[PDB]
RNA sequence: CUAGAGUACGGUAGAGGGUGGUGGAAUUUCCUGUGUAGCGGUGAAAUGCGUAGAUAUAGGAAGGAACACCAGUGGCGAAGGCGACCACCUGGACUGAUACUGACACUGAGGUGCGAAAGCGUGGGGAGCAAACAGGAUUAGAUACCCUGGUAGUCCACGCCGUAAACGAUGUCGACUAGCCGUUGGGAUCCUUGAGAUCUUAGUGGCGCAGCUAACGCGAUAAGUCGACCGCCUGGGGAGU
């Protein structure tokens, strides 16, 4: 329960990540999972080189789902071209929304 | 990284910031390797070599 | 008084519970090289020294932070 | 073990109290505890650090039996029957 | 042949130091080493025999120009920055300098200690 | 009967285990460009590697193991041991409040387990390091130290062996006995701004009075004052044979 599903995409398919997102999402609201977060940071410069690219487009995302939708997207991510990092989180605890976005600009 | 305007100036913000750094200390500690209980006497002697230190200079501090 | 300052830059304020986003917070707490700084140099608490080190390294692995002046 | 799970145990065996106490209380939360542990132990085979721990509720539990057999007979096999051990 | 803004490489054991000058692209220009000064020994390892080496390289590379260098420092041995002063001697504009060190993070282990 | 002991309830801290996954720096082998005479090594040299284009330098590919900085008289574990990040199962300890059981405890001959490393069996895997070994040097002599190479092994799965300066050279458990300076984690009280204050438990360090000790030295983490059970010692070799 309570996840935090943080991935980055390819910035060549930054484009197409609006309807990356609804296609990963309904699959959890079919395991019954509400989410509490859905925040898209946009395109910015990496500190070094993930397969020789230096812009991509995080995508910030908080999920509370149970063991089976966590199984969908551990393997959607290593199924996938424009995912090119992923790091799945565990918070015991809420979420809140609008953290930072703001206050990077 | 150092970047420059004399020279002589350039140098000595390079000599230091290099040591202020550190990788030339760790370098010298690579070329041989020491057992992990040789290891082992550096976290030994140097733990009394600081709680000493706190001590002795309370006789200077008297 | 600043290595006596910078333990109350987390335990005088409620941020407890740290996150590896604020990155305006984190950069005060890595050297110029990328290398991490002790706990003697900034005096923080050592509760918060152990959680400060994991923030960073999830950090580094999402290309937030570089490791060194190589890339 | 869960919260509820304990919870369902409580209102089970209790001795008409409210009281978590008494053995028959006590001998029940650790019996369904090591019936849980019995397929960790069949996936997981080289954890010897966590079978340490195991060997711990068993020998309590022969523990407070003989503290129940030192005591009554009709409150002894009331219960060996209603778990099924020995 | 005509190149400008070069790239100066300086490799420092404990032995011998081998100083090159390259371009962006990396490639060999000029290369000039202690041992080819004429030291071979206890001689060789001085950060003295690392300021001959060091303008011999120097010298080839007005062959073609290079009125810009760029300085990559590597290695632990004598001579680390003596060999930087022996640069602009020649006349160059040293831009920037730059530490450039292989250190493992763990690594495999190294040769056994010697006695 | 509730002071020992155990349960139920909140709450923290951790390199405590096991099963997968994924990183970045560095080393080596290979490919390709540029470029041209040495590189490497040492008290000093030599064996070695080089124009059949090495070292250097840039681009690419493959693969293996270890996990800088944080890191500390710091933590956890019954002991051996345990440091990349995440998920996955999973053991115990601390701290507070509160109810319950009402002595349910301690130790343990025999017996049962977990046992560093080197080694052994079948199958994988082969980056570096490196016994055996080979060559050079030193040397009256040099099997040795030092140098260039280099195999089993170290790595993984499954099974075995059971010893170490397996060390705090100190069996486990319980109760009393001046102080002071540190430190991990946890509640307190407290004027409140604290770089706060004092007190109290659970650990982990440095000095020290009584006391003990052949002396050195330990000294609320006893070798002090006392209890309960167990193991073991009886001159040196011969011989842990």
């Amino acid at each position: 329960r309570h996840y935090e599903i943080v991935f980055l995409v390819h910035p060549d398919q930054s484009e197409q990540v609006g309807g990356m997102v609804e296609r990963y999402t309904k699959a959890i609201e079919e395991d019954g999972g509400k989410i509490h977060r859905l925040e898209d940071w946009g395109r910015r410069q990496l500190a070094y080189a993930i397969n020789n690219v230096h812009k991509a487009h995080y995508v910030l995302m908080n999920v509370e789902c149970s063991a089976k939708a966590l199984a969908e997207l551990e393997d959607n991510f290593r199924y996938n071209d424009a995912v090119i990092r992923n790091l799945v989180m565990r918070r015991d605890e809420a979420v809140t929304e609008q953290s930072e976005m703001l206050k990077a600009e | 990284k150092v970047k420059e305007e004399p020279f002589d100036v350039a140098l000595r913000r390079f000599k230091r910031s290099c040591e202020k750094a550190g990788a030339l200390a760790e370098v010298r500690s690579r070329e041989f390797y020491e057992k992990p209980t040789a290891e082992r006497k550096r976290k030994a002697a140097a733990a009394v070599k600081r709680h000493a230190k706190k001590v002795q200079r309370e006789q200077r501090r008297r | 008084f600043f290595r006596r300052r910078r333990f109350c830059r987390f335990t005088a304020e409620g941020v407890k519970e740290i996150d590896y986003k604020d990155l305006n917070t984190l950069k005060a707490y890595v050297s110029e090289t990328g290398k991490i700084v002790p706990s003697r140099i900034t005096g923080t608490k050592a509760k918060y020294q152990r959680q400060l080190a994991t923030a960073i390294k999830r950090a580094r692995y999402l290309a937030l932070l570089p490791y060194t002046d190589s890339h | 073990l869960s919260v509820e799970e304990k919870a369902q145990i409580v209102n089970e065996y209790k001795q008409a109290e409210g009281d978590t106490g008494s053995p028959e209380v006590q001998v029940a939360l650790l019996s369904a505890n090591i019936n849980k542990l019995q397929d960790h132990f069949k996936a997981n085979g080289k954890d010897h650090h966590s079978r340490r721990g195991l060997i711990r509720m068993v020998n309590q539990r022969r523990k407070l039996l003989d503290y129940l057999k030192g005591k009554d007979v009709s409150r002894y096999t009331a219960l060996i029957g209603r778990l099924g051990l020995r | 042949k005509t190149v400008v803004d070069g790239i100066a490489h300086i490799h420092a054991s404990f032995n011998n130091t081998i100083v090159t000058i390259t371009d962006r692209q990396g490639n060999a220009l000029s290369w000039a080493t202690s041992g080819g000064s004429g030291f071979r020994g206890s001689r060789k390892s001085t950060p003295f025999a690392a300021q001959v080496a060091a303008e011999r390289a120097g010298q080839a590379a007005l062959e073609y120009g290079l009125k810009n260098l760029d300085v990559n420092v590597k290695g632990p041995g004598p001579g680390r920055e003596s060999a930087v002063r022996a640069l602009n001697a020649c006349g160059y504009k040293i831009a920037s300098i730059t530490d450039v060190t292989p250190i493992p993070h763990n690594g495999c282990r190294p040769p056994k200690k010697r006695r």
